[PDB]
């Protein structure tokens, strides 16, 4: 229909307004997140035996 | 005991032909057994009389008649004799044979326990193969490695060592009482799987959830009330020396009623034969298809219900026909836990199925 | 002459769309991150194992304490188990067996389910009596219902297979929000952990985000090829995955608006049901179609462990809040717990 | 970004040929079976043919069966319909569908009347 | 302290599992059924004669209970919805009598798809009296629709009703072995189509299903000894 | 009757050779046919 495509040319205007950041930047901002919460990872570092509760 | 039997029986034979007798070579009575009157025959043909543990009734007594004079004349004494030399029935090929068929019969327990424990421990290990039949199954395999248990310890046992029999205590009564009851056991949860089977696939396929309760109680606790019957009739009337005797009626009470349910286990197959026949021509399969399977059906379907029991009431006369039929038995018999376990546990999808994957996970893990 | 014209600029903003994609994309992310080291071998190991349900799952949620959990199964029963001594809290009938989605409230005092029924039944737990009850029964989806989560005790955004997502009100029984540009039917829906954003993918092979307050689309992402079953918000809240059924999952940036990262492998060919985070976000858990489990290094893009417990399909997978452990369903009706 | 673009048809008289291409773009266009399907006007739509991933599977409707011939290339990610005495009853939109799923037998929601994987098909009409 | 703690719980799980014995036990005595139709198929009678977006019949045949389900209020994308009927006894799968091309191209798609390849169907193809109608009138052919039919031959083993004239015999034996042909291309053991030749008002259809429902448990149970 | 079924062969089996190896009796005397006997 045509409110149908009209609706569509809007919502990509309206994406198409936005600010993006280089992909470098985010790769460094999420690999920064994931070396600083590797020691709090109980998953990643295996945790020694009779400190969790699944043992 | 066996020797005033014996002596008993004698006595009365003698007595029962005196009467036939009291009611041409002339007719004399045997020592042993009689020979009946006839017109100058040539060698006669009477059974063996077997009133000695060494005689058997399979071979034949001869004699005969105005050959020379007007009966056989023994050289050596001058008197009149008749020929039992045929029955001694301890030759060496006997001898041989029986040799064969207890090793063979060792050897065959031996390989179904080493079966029956792997697959009994397959099913216990594994909960995800549990099932209602899984559970009979498993009871099943417990009464094979149990039978077969109690056979090998008989067999290695107490038949070579005859001073303990001389001596008869207590605990081999009590040793053969649970033989008895575990083999019972052991042909009514063939009963029981039987049952089984029909109710799943013959008669009422819907209602899958059926309370298990009764079949213990025919596994397990019926077949109590038929050997201690036979124990009490061992008790009062035939007494023998650790009851080793196969020379009774009295076992009747034991291996009579299970042989007829083993006969109801066999109408059952059929049915369920017809059945999955008829499953068969509802989808037009290949008529060659179609015998494959339900011969193969009716192949792995054998050894499960107990067929082979009522499948050879007949020995056949002939030497060589005789001893395929003893090997083929007695092979039967024996191998019977191992052939049920290859084929319901070794051979099943399902079980092989879980056994790679879990096989898989833990090289995966190592 | 109308639909044309605005055909060609639809596909005219596309363009415009694509060529700042690709001018934003300087760097590749498997090159920020070829300098780090590898994360290695690791292996989890089950220590639990949930019977008692009688037909396959189909959702699960940690509670925020992570030792209470909420499971569907299509017997038409919620249970709810303590995974540190298996027991079993609660065991909910429900009234429409054909349940597809369960969820637990942060506070613990509700619980959440829906369906082929298209409607959302939230359970009090806290109850005077201490019997478990229906407390609202939502109503107005036209398509049944394939995910929900909780904002607080008192608002639920849920998705349906009318290619719509709803934001509703307890204690009144309407939505208040009602988010549409899907085509295809919504397969999952994730919070962000500022709860104002959620990410949602649509059978359309496409996710879109969400504002919760104004209630508009402000960013669509793209790259799949077939309906994504699977998103999850990571630890930061400025990425996502999804996993879909082109046996590839994919991660995608909010700031970089483009996909950041594909994780497959030539021997996967079935589809992904579901994706998960850890703690860090550097280990990707997904699950898979051929009855096991993939744990993957995100950073690097490179498979680190392989979780092997179960007999059928993997339908449903969660890792705690302070992932100590992960919790994995299937539908050979047992729920596994790994660590 | 799963892409499927139409191209050909037209206006032509009865008892005429055409050739209706579909050009494929976003996915791997090898590991797919593709449909061609067709909406009347003034009906629902109706599926015409379809073609395995490798070709050698290759399916068509009754009314079309000895005029119509579907074909695929995989090299130009590419599908062809070769259409063949036509008549006045074809006239209709002809849409290029995509299976939703790969390495996958069977094909659904390919007729819908909503399907993200279908491009916007092209008219043929058949009059004098 | 922890005792008290630990044997309310153990209280409360064993209580739970006396109701989940209970509900298994239950659950496990009554046969589900998938009821699908192509469209204007006449369903909607048949289960007349025994918003939300399903709908639920129960009834009872021999001591046995059967839970027929009919999607209501959903979408006609059924490739996500229908896998949670992977587990159930058996679709009920209605066909009118180009929408017959349609119903067979649904039921091609739900044969072939890998979660419910180990599912049997049974066919139901309602409105025979309209078949024969069209069938008798003339005006309304399937060899434009079908051109093999021009070929096609009744077959030997067909058992027409009494009465019922060869034409609609063999067009309504052609609509069955149109449907015959996709189920026997697959399914090698793991699942079997059970077609009828139903009205929309016949009281033996409710028998019909018990009579296939059965027989697949059957199969099912030669399954699981490894005898069929 | 003598127990002959199937069921009875094992039986039957361990008995001849509990005849054969050492007889119940002490003296386990074989019979006589040779001479001076029936």
């Amino acid at each position: 229909s045509i409110a149908q495509a009209r609706k569509l040319v809007e919502q990509l205007k309206m994406e198409a307004n936005i600010d993006r950041i280089k992909v470098s930047k985010a790769a460094a901002d999420l690999m920064a997140y994931c070396e600083a919460h590797a020691k709090e990872d109980p998953l990643l570092t295996p945790v020694p035996a009779s400190e969790n509760p699944f043992r | 005991f066996l020797y005033v039997v014996g002596r008993k029986k004698m006595m009365d034979a003698q007595y029962k032909c005196y009467d036939r007798m009291q009611q041409y070579c002339n007719r004399t009575w045997d020592g042993w057994l009689c020979w009946d009157d006839t017109p100058a025959g040539v060698l006669s043909y009477q059974f063996c009389p077997d009133y000695f543990p060494d005689f058997d009734p399979s071979e034949k007594v001869t004699k005969y008649c105005d050959e020379k004079g007007v009966w056989f004349k023994h050289p050596e004494n001058n008197r009149t004799w008749s020929n039992y030399t045929m029955c001694n029935a301890f030759t060496p090929e006997k001898l041989k044979n029986a040799y064969v068929l207890y090793y063979l019969a060792i050897v065959g327990h031996s390989l179904s326990i080493f079966t029956l424990v792997i697959s009994l421990g397959i099913f216990v290990f594994f909960r995800s193969l549990g099932c209602q039949r899984v559970t009979l199954h498993k009871n099943m395999f417990l009464t094979y490695i149990l039978n077969s248990m109690i056979i090998i310890i008989h067999l290695v046992e107490v038949v070579p060592n005859g001073e303990l029999v001389r001596r008869d205590p207590v605990s081999c009564k009590i040793l053969h009482f649970f033989h008895q009851y575990m083999m019972a056991c052991n042909y009514f949860w063939m009963l029981c799987e039987g049952i089984y089977l029909h109710t799943l696939i013959v008669v009422a396929v819907f209602t899958e959830k059926q309370r298990l309760r009764w079949y213990y109680l025919l596994g397990w606790g019926f077949p109590l009330v038929p050997t201690t019957i036979h124990a009490i009739t061992r008790a009062v009337y035939f007494n023998d020396n650790c009851w080793l005797s196969v020379e009774t009626h009295l076992l009747y009470i034991i291996h009579g009623p299970v042989m007829a349910a083993l006969v109801v286990n066999f109408f059952f197959l059929l049915n369920i034969v017809r059945v999955l026949v008829t499953k068969m021509r509802e989808t037009h399969e290949a008529e060659s298809h179609m015998y494959l399977k339900a011969v193969k059906a009716t192949m792995i379907l054998v050894p499960l219900l107990g067929i082979q029991f009522v499948v050879f009431p007949w020995r056949p006369s002939n030497k060589m026909l005789g001893k395929i039929y003893d090997y083929v038995m007695h092979s039967l018999i024996h191998f019977q836990g191992f052939f049920v376990a290859t084929i319901y546990c070794f051979c099943n999808n399902e079980v092989q199925t879980t056994v790679k994957r879990q096989w898989a996970q833990f090289k995966i893990q190592w | 002459s109308e639909l044309d014209q605005l055909r060609q600029e639809a596909e005219q903003l596309k363009n415009q769309i694509r060529d700042a994609r690709k001018a934003c994309a300087d760097a590749t992310l498997s090159q920020i991150t070829n300098n780090i080291d590898p994360v290695g071998r690791i292996q989890m190991r089950t220590r639990r194992t949930l019977r008692g349900h009688l037909a396959k799952i189909y959702a699960m949620h940690w509670g925020t304490d992570s030792r209470l959990l909420v499971s569907a199964s299509q017997d038409g029963k919620l249970i709810i188990w303590d995974s540190y001594t298996t027991n079993k809290v609660h065991a909910i009938p429900l009234r429409s067996s054909w349940v597809m989605t369960c969820a637990y409230a942060p506070s613990g005092n509700y619980v959440a389910c829906g369906g082929l029924d298209n409607i959302c039944s939230i359970y009090n737990l806290k109850t005077r009596e201490g019997n478990v009850r229906v407390s609202r029964e939502l109503a107005g989806h036209t398509g049944y219902l394939s995910c929900c989560r909780f904002l607080d005790d008192n608002q639920i955004v849920t998705s349906s297979g009318d290619t719509t997502c709803a934001l509703w009100d307890i204690e009144t029984g309407q939505q208040t929000t009602t988010f549409t540009g899907h085509t295809g039917d919504v397969m999952s829906l994730s919070l962000a952990p500022d709860t104002r954003l959620f990410v949602s993918g649509a059978c359309d092979a496409s996710a879109k985000l969400w504002d919760v307050r104004e209630g508009m689309c402000r960013q669509t992402f793209t790259g799949h090829e077939s309906d994504i079953n699977a998103i999850c918000f990571f630890p930061n809240g400025n990425a996502f995955a999804t996993g879909s059924d082109d046996a590839t999952c994919r991660l995608f940036d909010l700031r970089a608006d483009q996909e950041l990262m594909t994780y497959s492998h030539d021997n996967i060919i079935c589809g992904i049901t579901s994706v998960s985070f850890s703690k860090s976000g550097r280990l990707l858990l997904a699950g898979y179609d051929d009855f096991n489990c993939n744990v993957w290094d995100a950073l690097k893009a490179d498979r680190a462990g392989v979780l092997a417990g179960h007999d059928n399909r993997v339908s449903c997978l969660g890792v705690t809040d302070d992932g100590m452990a992960v919790a994995t369903g299937s539908w050979d009706s047992f729920l596994k717990i790994w660590n | 970004q799963v892409q499927l673009q139409e191209s050909g048809g037209g206006l032509v008289q009865p008892g005429g040929s055409l050739r209706l291409s579909c050009a494929a773009s976003g996915f791997t266009f090898s590991n797919y079976k593709m449909n061609w399907v067709r909406q009347a006007p003034g009906k629902g739509l109706e599926w015409v043919s379809d073609i395995s991933q490798s070709g050698a599977s290759i399916s068509y409707t009754g009314s079309v069966k000895g005029r119509f011939t579907i074909s695929r290339d995989n090299a130009k990610n590419t599908l062809y319909l070769q259409m063949n005495s036509l008549k006045p009853e074809d006239t209709a939109v002809y849409y290029c569908a995509r299976c939703p799923a790969p390495f996958t037998r069977d094909c659904f929601d390919v007729t819908s009347t909503t399907y993200a994987y279908r491009g916007q098909g092209t008219q043929v009409t058949v009059s004098s | 302290d922890q005792r008290n703690e630990e044997k309310a719980q153990r209280e409360a799980n064993k209580k739970i599992e006396k109701q989940l014995q209970k509900d298994k036990q239950v659950y496990r005595a009554t046969h589900r059924l998938l009821l699908l139709g192509a469209g204007e198929s006449g369903k909607n009678t048949i289960v007349k004669q025994m918003t939300s977006g399903i709908f639920e019949t129960k009834f009872q045949v021999d001591k046995v209970n059967f839970h027929m389900f009919d999607v209501g209020a959903q979408r006609d994308e059924r490739r996500k919805w229908i896998q949670c009927f992977n587990d159930v006894t058996a679709i009920i799968f209605v066909v009118a009598s180009n929408r017959l091309q349609a119903a067979l191209k649904l039921f091609d798609s739900i044969w072939n798809n890998k979660w419910l390849r180990d599912t049997s169907v049974i066919l139901f193809l309602n409105k025979q009296d309209l078949l024969a109608e069209k069938v008798l009138a003339g005006k309304s052919k399937i060899e434009d629709y079908f051109p093999e039919f021009a070929r096609y031959t009744t077959p030997e083993d067909a058992t027409p009703e009494p009465g019922e004239d060869p034409r609609v015999t063999r067009a309504k034996y052609f609509i069955r072995d149109e449907f015959l042909r996709i189920s026997t291309a697959s399914g090698d053991g793991r699942h079997y189509c059970y077609p009828h030749f139903t009205c929309s008002v016949d009281t033996e259809n409710i028998r019909r299903v018990f009579n296939d429902c059965r027989d697949i448990i059957q199969r099912m149970h030669l399954r699981q000894y490894e005898l069929l | 009757x003598k127990c002959n079924t199937a069921t009875c062969a094992t039986q039957r089996l361990a008995e001849f050779l509990r005849h054969s190896s050492n007889n119940f009796g002490p003296i386990l005397p074989p019979t006589n046919v040779g001479s001076n006997t029936p």
